[PDB]
């Protein structure tokens, strides 16, 4: 995760380096809104689920 | 110079045959050929698809062997299969369901016979297990584009065949490449017979056999879930326990997502398997 | 747009046009062939690849390491293409020094004037009298007056001047480039009808240096190879001998060593023979006078005397030169040039 | 209109960045990109295909990479050369009288009163190569100025427009020997010398490729090329004999008079008073060029002007000479 | 699920805009092996889209979405500081000249912080510090104008040296000019701090 730009959408850093934009899901509330966090999206649907420790 | 609406018929005899032939969808380029009857002009209807073996070439003229295919459909007409075929599919994995050139060119070859030429082409490698959405393919005839492309009837389908909107395959390439609808059929005899086995394939043997080890679970290992289950309830409690408060100061907007409540009528939900089954150790130990 | 309005009416074949030619891998080239059928290619992107020949192409067409049209579906070659600068930037057919400037060598411009001269013009005469033209000659040593007997070689040839080579370009950036550049020369001298190449400068390329070792064993292996050609003309200048790979390589095919150290009395009027046709000299000047008034005038150092003197005979807005006006700058030119050096 | 507004499809989503190489006369160009994708497709329209200048950034596509157009884009070209004609002659300056009819003489015999240039059968197409030691544009440009007055003029100032960016290498050089190609009348000045004095291997191959392609090896006569650095050790001693081969001079040092006649040149159309000495002005200066005297009458005539008046008085070209006193010793 | 197929999208990229083009074709810097010139979606304007600026784009259909980012002391100083603690509103309506600023010259033992931090404590306004990087917090400063700066850090013949001195000799005469300019807004008192040559 790079940066949360408004509420419900932000941009997520890919491993091989490329941001990628993608709407997060309304289920996750704003505590996995961290900036520097390990967040974890999908590889088909690349929605997160849960981010790791 | 005539065209009418037409609508390909889907049994779940080609459905589950391009569920096993997805599921033997490897990266190779795979061959198949579809059959049918057709009955009127704008009816087409599927009811025996079969694979093909694969070869280092791919999908392609060269690779359809007229005497192995005709051997097979030779075979075919010996038993109680008398259907012609109708059409030809494939898988593209990861590039898109698209058609390159050899693809419109074996499809332009293999549309001198049949005027419908029904194709469909399966990816069942990216897609989601959540839906299996298949599409069916059309060739348009190069001449028509001084007139209208799709001079079809009936536009109150188009509303179900808008659902495949992705911005860069369907009106990515959709000049001179077109689709078609789809829709499916079920007889009693499918609906009762695959109705029942897969509730029998989500039930026991006698049906009887793994009640009471749930039944005699919830006092060994149920008990284990109940604890737990208690330690998040008393663990929301603890937050609960400074909600009133917030509650007591702002009352004005709501800031955390969670609700507190839906989750704990799950947790309810999933204690009431002891009362729901009490009956039934009732019902074991009476008769 | 009035050039992309008949273009735009003539863009409507192109899209029965665009099926074809479409192909494009990105022009791999190869590396070797072990065997006809499969041919081991490298792409640009570090992945080797292999594929079949096609029957559009010849298998006597390919050559190894060449840029080829070739397919990204099928993989095969559809059609290949014929495609450095310091290369074609090379090619030299220019008029020069005539074989007047004979620098005061009675013996040694024979016996370069019997390889440059009699070879061409007696074939047989050579075949038949002996077994073989003779090779070549080697001019190196001081610099002096260097380069004059090269044009000299080069305006010597009855037929045609031929192509002359410096040995200063090879070394650039991103080496390898000598192999392809000597192999398109000697195939374009074999295209030539054995034509004569003169390569200078092999101090430039001779004496890490492994990269540069790599061009000139290369080129040893050329030379010594007869396959352009063994018989043609050998000749190498050098300021050093200090190149003892090429000196010891050189026994071989290359012979006759020769100097060319200073012309004599007698020849330093010559090369004032051959600027008779330079800047307008009065027939009152006298060639012999200007000679004989300056010891130690190569024909380089009075080449610069004529281009000093030219400047003067410029700056001194006159219609023709007179030697009265510009023997200041002849003696100042070779005197206060002398002084130092 | 609907032929011009069809060819959309191509130029639409599916379109790229990507840099050509090379035009071949097979109308099927080469283009390159990051990973360098070598994409050959027929020529379409909106394209040039002869003022395209190939090596630069071109328009590609996600599709077969057929070519719907080109996109220009170089600033620093614009700053090379000036295009107007200063009144600047040869008669404006004294003393170098002599130093200034040897480059004039040397380079305004070709191309202009050919008489003495044709008739005589040699053909020099070097130039001459000088350096000043002010410098600094003023004595470089005040000699150069000469061909200024009525001729097409070329100018290359400093080798930082080799320097400020990747090692592209001569290719720039090619630039200024096409437009030059394409400016024959013209004359090439090459200022501040300072590419090796200032990767560095790749500077001293720049640099001899530059000596390379300006010797014009492959060329007639075409141009005269005029070099002007400032110290002349800097450069190396193989950029002689391929480099200045016609003639080349010495600079005096201005110490009182030379700096007395900058003085009375830059102070000839301005007025002054009667009690401004000059002595004092060329006591004081020590090893300046005219940038800053310039610079001094400039701001000398506005601080004076500030009072509406265009004398300058002494005490305040004293106080405007305190800034040539300060800045040559900060 | 019906935002199901924007997850099959297989995301967006992040499209930084560089330099816009009249021809409503505005090229987007992206990832490496892109930079990818496309007209942006109908229902976005391009005159918006300001150049270098990131934004969001879709990775197939290249639309852009939206922009994206001591008594005698205390006694002494009661005029300075304490006078605008009672009476902010009517300092247009006091027309006896309160000075700009003040300063303080000694040792710096007591008076440099717990002074300045104490009274303005009592003030219950905010205390910027200053703590080339010494520009952007007079910008904030320009933002943020009521509060109580306090030179701390910088407390410690002509030359380049002192020019980029004199650019925050610049500063504090520019601070006269703002200050001794014209009151943009009332409380704007300030506290020097020199103990140097300075
Ligand atoms: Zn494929």
């Amino acid at each position: 995760f790079l940066e949360a730009v408004d509420q419900n959408t932000a941009i997520v850093g890919s491993t091989t380096g490329s941001n990628y934009y993608v709407r997060i899901l309304s289920t996750i509330d704003r505590e996995l809104l961290k900036p520097n966090a390990s967040v974890a999206l999908h590889k088909h649907s690349n929605a997160l689920v849960d981010v790791l420790p | 110079a005539v065209d009418t609406a037409e609508q390909v018929y889907i049994s779940s005899l080609a459905l589950l045959k391009m569920l096993k032939h997805g599921r033997a969808g490897v990266p190779m380029e795979v061959m198949g050929l579809m059959l049918g009857e057709f009955v009127d002009d704008y009816t087409v209807r599927v009811i025996d698809v079969f694979a093909m073996p694969q070869s280092g070439t791919g999908v392609s003229v060269e690779a359809v062997d007229p005497v192995f295919q005709a051997k097979m459909l030779d075979m075919l007409k010996q038993t109680g299969r008398p259907e012609m075929v109708v059409g030809w599919y494939h898988s593209h994995p990861g590039f898109g369901c698209w058609l390159s050139g050899v693809d419109i060119n074996t499809q332009q070859s293999f549309e001198a016979l049949s005027e419908r030429a029904v194709a469909v082409v399966v990816d069942p490698i990216q897609s989601v297990k959540g839906k299996v959405v298949i599409d069916a393919f059309r060739l348009i005839n190069a001449n028509m584009m001084v007139l209208g492309h799709e001079p079809r009837q009936t536009t109150s389908n188009l509303g179900h065949l808008n659902k495949p909107s992705i911005q860069a395959l369907i009106h990515g390439l959709n000049r001179h490449y077109y689709s078609i609808t789809i829709n499916y059929r079920k007889n009693e005899l499918e609906q009762k017979m695959l109705l029942n086995l897969h509730k029998k394939s989500w039930m026991e043997g006698l049906t009887l056999q793994d009640y009471s080890e749930h039944c005699k679970h919830n006092e060994s290992v149920v008990k284990e879930m109940l604890e737990l289950a208690k330690n998040y309830n008393k663990a929301v409690e603890e937050e609960d326990k400074m909600t009133p408060e917030q509650l007591a100061i702002k009352n004005v907007g709501k800031q955390d997502p969670k609700r507190h409540l839906e989750e704990h009528v799950d947790v309810l939900m999933t204690s009431n398997i002891v009362q729901c089954l009490a009956a039934m150790l009732d019902t074991v130990v009476f008769k | 747009a009035p050039p992309a309005l008949w273009d735009l009416a003539a863009d409507k074949q192109t899209l029965q046009s665009e099926q074809p030619l479409q192909v494009a891998r990105c022009t791999k080239i190869i590396n070797a062939d072990s065997e006809d059928p499969k041919y081991i290619i490298n792409v640009k992107q570090f992945a080797k690849f292999v594929v079949d020949l096609s029957d559009q192409v010849a298998p006597t067409d390919i050559e190894e390491g060449m840029r080829v049209g070739v397919d990204r579906n099928k993989y095969q070659i559809h059609i290949p293409l014929p495609p450095p600068t310091v290369t074609m930037m090379q090619v030299e057919e220019k008029p020069d020094v005539t074989y007047s400037d004979v620098g005061g060598c009675k013996e040694q411009i024979e016996k370069l004037r019997e390889v440059v001269e009699t070879p061409l013009l007696h074939p047989e005469r050579f075949v038949n009298l002996g077994i073989e033209p003779p090779k070549g000659v080697l001019l190196f040593g001081p610099p002096g007056t260097g380069k004059t007997l090269c044009a000299r070689a080069v305006a010597n040839r009855t037929d045609a001047c031929f192509i002359r080579v410096i040995g200063s370009e090879l070394v650039q950036k991103y080496v390898g480039e000598g192999a392809r550049m000597v192999r398109e020369l000697f195939e374009m001298a074999r295209t030539k009808k054995a034509c004569l190449i003169f390569f200078d400068e092999i101090d430039a390329i001779g004496g890490g240096d492994n990269e540069v070792q790599r061009t000139m064993l290369e080129l040893i292996n050329q030379l010594d190879g007869f396959d352009p050609r063994g018989n043609i003309k050998v000749l190498m200048a050098t300021n050093r001998p200090d190149t003892l790979d090429p000196a010891l390589m050189r026994p071989g095919r290359l012979d006759r060593k020769i100097e060319f150290s200073l012309p004599d009395l007698e020849g330093r009027t010559h090369i004032f023979k051959i600027h008779a046709r330079s800047m307008s000299v009065e027939r009152d000047i006298r060639f012999e006078l200007l000679a004989r008034l300056c010891p130690n005038s190569t024909g380089a150092e009075i080449r610069s005397v004529c281009t000093e003197a030219g400047m003067f005979a410029i700056r001194a807005r006159r219609k023709i030169a007179t030697e009265k006006d510009f023997l200041e700058a002849v003696n100042k030119v070779i005197k206060s040039y002398a002084k130092f050096s | 209109e609907e032929e011009r507004s069809k060819v959309d499809d191509l130029r639409g989503t599916p379109m790229s960045v990507g840099t050509l190489e090379e035009i071949i006369d097979d109308n099927h160009a080469i283009v390159s990109t990051s990973v360098g994708s070598e994409h050959y497709v027929s020529i379409l329209s909106f394209v040039d295909k002869d003022l395209l200048e190939p090596g630069c950034s071109v328009l590609l596509n996600h599709k077969v990479h057929a070519v719907i157009g080109v996109l220009m884009d170089d600033p620093l070209v614009t700053v090379m050369k000036v295009e107007k004609a200063p009144q600047e002659t040869y008669a404006d300056i004294g003393g170098l009288d002599n130093q200034i009819q040897e480059i004039k003489e040397s380079v305004e015999l070709p191309l202009t009163h050919p008489e003495y240039y044709e008739e005589m059968g040699i053909k020099p197409p070097k130039g001459v190569i000088l350096y000043g030691p002010p410098g600094t544009g003023k004595t470089l440009l005040a000699k150069a100025v000469a061909n200024q007055t009525s001729a097409t003029f070329l100018r290359v100032v400093g080798s930082e427009l080799i320097q400020k960016y990747l090692g592209d290498g001569p290719k720039l050089v090619r630039e200024l020997f096409r437009v030059a190609e394409e400016h024959a009348p013209s004359i090439v000045f090459i200022d501040e010398i300072d590419a090796i004095g200032t990767g560095e291997r790749e500077i001293q191959r720049t640099m001899l490729e530059l000596l390379n392609q300006l010797d014009g090896f492959d060329s007639r006569g075409d141009v005269k090329v005029i070099m002007a650095t400032n110290r002349i050790e800097t450069l190396d001693p193989a950029l002689i004999r391929p480099g200045r081969i016609d003639r080349k001079i010495e600079f005096p040092l201005p110490d009182e008079k030379t700096k007395k006649r900058i003085f009375q040149i830059h102070t000839s159309r301005m007025t002054l008073a009667d009690d401004v000495t000059l002595d004092d002005l060329i006591m004081a200066k020590d090893d300046l060029s005219g940038a800053d005297i310039k610079a001094i009458c400039t701001e000398a005539g506005l601080m004076a002007l500030r009072e509406r008046r265009m004398k300058v008085t002494n005490e305040d070209f004293k106080k405007s000479k305190e800034n040539v006193l300060y800045k040559k010793q900060e | 699920r019906e935002e199901l197929q924007l997850l099959q999208e297989q995301g967006s990229y992040v499209g930084e805009v560089v330099r816009a083009m009249d021809k409503k074709k505005v090229l987007v810097k992206v990832h490496p092996e892109g930079k990818f010139v496309v007209d942006v979606d109908k229902n976005i304007d391009i005159n918006d889209v300001t150049p270098n600026c990131r934004v969001a784009l879709r990775n197939d259909s290249y639309t852009l979405h939206k922009i994206l980012p001591l008594d005698k002391q205390i006694k002494e100083i009661k005029e300075v500081i304490e006078l605008p603690v009672k009476h902010p509103e009517l300092f247009e309506a006091l027309g006896i000249a309160q000075p700009k600023g003040v300063l303080l010259y000694g040792p710096p033992g007591t008076g440099k912080t717990l002074l300045a931090r104490a009274v303005a404590h009592h003030t219950d306004c905010t205390f910027i510090r200053v703590s080339r990087m010494v520009r952007e917090l007079f910008v904030m400063a320009r933002e943020h104008a009521p509060s109580i700066i306090f030179m701390d850090e910088i407390d410690s013949r002509l030359e380049g040296g002192s020019g980029g001195d004199s650019e925050v000799q610049r500063t504090m005469l520019e601070l006269l000019n703002q200050l001794d300019g014209f009151e943009a807004t009332k409380n704007i008192k300030v506290i020097m701090a020199t103990n140097r040559i300075d």
